[PDB]
Formats: structure tokens, C-alpha cells, sequence
């Protein structure tokens, strides 16, 4: 339940930081924010996109050939009289 | 003979101003023995980036000898009469005072202006001086105390002048030149920004006799005889948090931005201070001790020690506490403390005031407690306030303050502010800057 204070032994570390009221909430959206964004999305696309892709083209082949299979073969009739 | 008729009958100060611009101040008392010193308007806050730390250099070579007297004169001249040379530089203020025999007011005069003017600067003396005050910064890095202070300026005027440090940078003191700190004090050390100051069994016209004699070379253009206002300072609320738990306890100090010397309010804030007090484990009235948060230090052992300060300065200040602790009692301390600083706001009592007054009142009288410190009030009020202030006049400041003007001050200047931050050694236990931002109101 109690933790802070017998955490970790730390040594010689300085951090620096302000009031939330002396700072923007949400800076540099365009010089910095999106930049990321993309950074993250390009280096992930490429490891999750394509398994999904292939699930999504068993889904399209296994749905249409289903449906084939529900067409008429000309060829069933065509010696019929 | 009341407390009353006391202050009416201590002797006035008396001020005089040269040609050149160069105050002089003194009260006379019947002392065979006297301090007299100049104060000067200087510091490490008129430093910059480049000549950091040069105020500092140069009290290194006040004493070490003039161009009329090298080092073993200077040196075996004052000694052999009993006097003693003593000098501090700070951030807004510097300091060079001779105590000995009123016998010797006038050679002393004579000595202390031949030490703001003619400064040696001994070429040799300072490449060894370099190596002295270099043995002092890291003397210095061990005072836990001091090191806090530092970083609670550091963060607090980041960005602006009161963020340095008096001694300076390594940088700096390894390359400063003989040219930096003669420039400093040409820069400096002017008679407008100075004051003669002497207190003691001596004539208020003797020493300013003296004083036409000694403290003359008079300026040409105004741009030697207008005292530069320093741009301002920007508080900043936030924290700087320099964690090492091989240290044995923590130091924490936590403050915000003051009014300045000039402001009335400071006398409702030094009341203020004197209702929290301070505390350290050898008070002998232990549990039983009139300030709430020392009585609780004491039940609960949250600290070694604690105290309030109202530091001041021209266009600001820092208004804060200061306490030591152990790893696993800091969380404990820092509540009681900004508790205690949510009460003052909200529910100060007059029964509270009138203890703190009475505690303010001796405490004013015990800082004119000999020459020195007396001397050390003229050249700091003139340098301060542009006058020296009576404690009758404290007092008639200090007697007008009530419950109701301590709660709205302290409301003013504390409730819902954003301090600033500075934690050293062992301190994982201190919670975030949110955490203690929300302590800050209501409690």
C-alpha cells in the first residue's frame, strides 16, 4: 500500500520542471506533436497492416466463393430436353 | 524608563551626502570601540554570463593590498592596532567593514577608501587567489544548506540575473582576467552607489571630515553619478529536484515570489514568518513550543530542522521555508508546512499576531545588538529604503498589524501561487510539483 520512499537508490540526477500554469497544455502541435504521429504510424504500419490485409483478402475470396457456389452451372443443363 | 521611552531616546542617525555622490551615515553611542564600513549597491546580480563570480574575486583581493601599500603593509598596518577587516559579497549587496578603537575612526576611513580605489589587483596574487576560491566552491558543495538556496534561486529567477550564484561558475572564476575584475570595479564600486556608514563612540562630523578627504574623485558626465536600475527578474513557479540517496538527510525549500524591500506589506510578512517560526532539535521547549508546525516536528519527528524567510530585494524576493529531513518523514513535513501556510491565509488569531509581534519586536532589537550590526542596518537601510529607519518606527509598523491584515497579505502573496521547488539528497518520498501545487489552496 505504502511505496514511495523505499523505491530505488538513485544518484546524481537533476530534473527540471515548471507550474502547468507558466506552460501550454498542448505545444508545438505542428513542429513537433504531428511530426511523431507520423513517426509512430510509419513505424508500426508495416508490422500490424499486414496481417490484417491478409485477413481481409481470405474474408473477400471465402465470402464470394461462397456465393459462387450458390450460382447456376450452365453446364449442368445444357442435355437436358 | 518603558520599552516606548527607549526608542524615542536612542540617538538619531545622522546622514550627509558629498559633491561626489557618496553617502555618509552614523550613529553615536559612547563606545571606546567602533565599526565603520562602506556598503555598496553590488553584486552578483550586476554580474552576466561573462564576469560571473568577479564580485566574488575581487572580495578575495579587498584585503590583499592597495598601489600606496602592498600585502605585508596593508596587512601588518591594520593588524598592529587591533582592528578587524571583514567583507561579504551577495547578490544585491557588497561589504567591506573595519571594527577597532574610536581612537582610529579617521585612519580607518583613510584605509577603507584606499581599498575601494586602489585595489592592487596584483597580477600573481590573483592567479593564486583562482586557486583558492576554487578550494571554496567545492567546500561550499557540501553545505546542503546553502547548495539549496542556491538551486531555489536558480529555478525561481530562471532565465534572469538572480539566477546565478554569488561565488560563480567554474568557468568563469578559471578564466577571469585581471582586465574583468579592474573593469568590475571601475564598473562598480561609485560613490552615488556606496555608503559610509560607522557607528559607535564617533563625531558624525569628524568622519565626514575625513570622508571629504579620502572618498573625493568626483564624476564629469551623469552617466557616472545616475545609479542604474537592473531589469527585472521573472518568478517562475516551478522546481528543481537534485535526488541522491547516498546523502543521510534531505533538504527541501519551497517559496514564493516577495514584494521587496520598499513594500509595507514586508512587515506583515516578517509577522507572518514569526507565527510559524522555525525549529531544530536542540529547542529545548520541545512539545511545548508556541508554533504549531514546531510542536508538530516534534510529535511527529518530521524534521532536524525548519525555518521561514523573507528574503528581500529591490524589486522582489522570496518568501518561503526551509526544513530537514529524513528520507521517510518528508511527506509528513511538507504537509504540516504548507498546512500551516494554508492557516496563516485563512485562519490566523489575534492571540497569534500578538505573540509574533512581541517575538518580531526582540528580534529587530537583537539585530542592532553591537557595532557591527548596527553598522550593518545604516549601510543596508540608506542602500535599501534611501534612509535609516528607527526601531521606533518598526515598531509603530509592527503595532498596527492585526489578525485580519496578516490573513489578506498572506492570502495576497500565498494562496494559490505557484511556488518554486528545490529538493536535495534523498528525496523520493516528496511528492510531485501537482501534488504540492494543490496544497496551495484551501487549509
Amino acid at each position: 500500500g505504502i511505496h514511495f520512499g523505499n523505491l530505488a537508490r538513485v544518484r546524481h540526477i537533476i530534473t527540471y520542471s515548471l507550474s502547468p500554469f507558466e506552460q501550454r497544455a498542448i505545444p508545438n502541435i505542428f513542429s513537433d506533436a504531428l511530426p511523431n504521429v507520423w513517426r509512430r504510424f510509419s513505424s508500426q504500419v508495416f508490422k500490424v497492416a499486414p496481417p490484417f490485409l491478409g485477413a481481409y483478402l481470405l474474408y473477400s475470396w471465402g465470402t464470394q466463393e461462397f456465393e459462387r457456389l450458390k450460382r447456376k452451372n450452365p453446364a449442368d443443363y445444357e442435355n437436358d430436353q | 524608563a518603558t520599552y516606548a521611552q527607549t526608542l524615542q531616546n536612542i540617538p538619531e542617525t545622522n546622514v550627509t551626502t558629498l559633491d561626489n555622490g557618496l553617502r555618509v551615515a552614523s550613529e553615536e553611542s559612547s563606545q571606546p570601540t567602533c565599526t565603520v564600513g562602506v556598503w555598496i549597491g553590488a553584486g552578483s546580480r550586476y554580474e552576466n554570463e561573462k564576469n560571473n563570480g568577479a564580485g566574488y574575486f575581487v572580495e578575495h583581493l579587498a584585503f590583499k593590498g592597495t598601489k600606496k601599500r602592498p600585502c605585508a603593509a596593508f596587512e601588518k598596518e591594520v593588524e598592529s592596532m587591533g582592528a578587524h577587516f571583514n567583507g561579504y559579497t551577495s547578490r544585491e549587496q557588497t561589504a567591506f567593514y573595519i571594527k577597532a578603537l574610536s581612537k582610529d575612526m579617521p585612519k580607518v576611513v583613510e584605509l577603507l577608501a584606499d581599498v575601494v580605489q586602489n585595489c592592487a589587483l596584483e597580477e600573481s596574487q590573483i592567479e593564486k587567489e583562482r586557486g583558492v576560491i576554487l578550494q571554496e566552491l567545492k567546500e561550499m558543495d557540501n553545505d546542503m544548506t546553502n547548495v539549496t538556496f542556491d538551486y531555489l534561486h536558480a529555478t525561481a529567477f530562471q532565465g534572469t540575473a538572480l539566477a546565478r550564484t554569488v561565488e560563480g561558475t567554474t568557468e568563469n572564476i578559471k578564466h577571469l582576467t585581471r582586465a574583468d575584475l579592474a573593469s568590475y570595479i571601475d564598473t562598480h564600486f561609485k560613490a552615488p552607489r556606496m555608503v559610509l556608514a560607522a557607528a559607535g563612540g564617533i563625531s558624525h562630523k569628524e568622519l565626514v571630515d575625513a570622508a571629504r578627504q579620502h572618498f573625493s574623485g568626483v564624476s564629469f558626465t551623469y552617466k557616472e553619478d545616475a545609479v542604474p536600475i537592473l531589469p527585472r527578474c521573472r518568478f517562475t513557479g516551478s522546481e528543481i529536484r537534485a535526488r541522491d540517496d547516498a546523502l543521510p538527510v534531505a533538504h527541501v525549500a519551497l517559496a514564493v515570489e516577495g514584494p521587496g524591500w520598499a513594500d509595507p506589506d514586508n512587515v506583515v510578512l516578517h509577522v507572518a514568518n514569526a507565527i510559524i517560526g522555525r525549529y531544530d532539535r536542540t529547542f529545548g521547549g520541545g512539545k511545548h513550543l508556541s508554533s504549531r508546525l514546531a510542536a508538530l516536528a516534534v510529535e511527529h519527528k518530521l524534521c532536524h530542522s525548519f525555518q521561514t524567510f523573507n528574503t528581500s530585494y529591490s524589486d522582489t524576493g522570496l518568501f518561503g521555508f526551509h526544513f530537514v529531513a529524513d528520507p521517510l518523514s518528508i511527506d509528513d513535513m511538507m504537509f504540516c508546512a504548507q498546512g500551516e501556510w494554508m492557516r496563516l491565509c485563512t485562519s490566523t488569531t489575534e492571540s497569534e499576531v500578538k505573540r509574533a509581534k512581541n517575538h518580531l519586536r526582540s528580534a529587530m532589537v537583537a539585530q542592532l545588538d553591537g557595532t557591527t550590526p548596527v553598522c550593518e542596518t545604516i549601510g543596508s537601510h540608506l542602500l535599501n529604503y534611501g534612509r535609516r529607519i528607527s526601531l521606533e518606527e518598526w515598531d509603530s509598523r509592527i503595532s498596527a498589524v492585526d489578525a485580519r491584515m496578516v490573513r489578506d497579505v498572506c492570502s495576497k502573496y500565498i494562496y494559490d501561487k505557484c511556488p518554486a521547488l528545490a529538493a536535495v539528497g534523498p528525496i523520493e518520498q516528496l511528492l510531485d510539483y501537482n501534488r504540492i501545487r494543490s496544497g496551495m489552496y484551501w487549509i
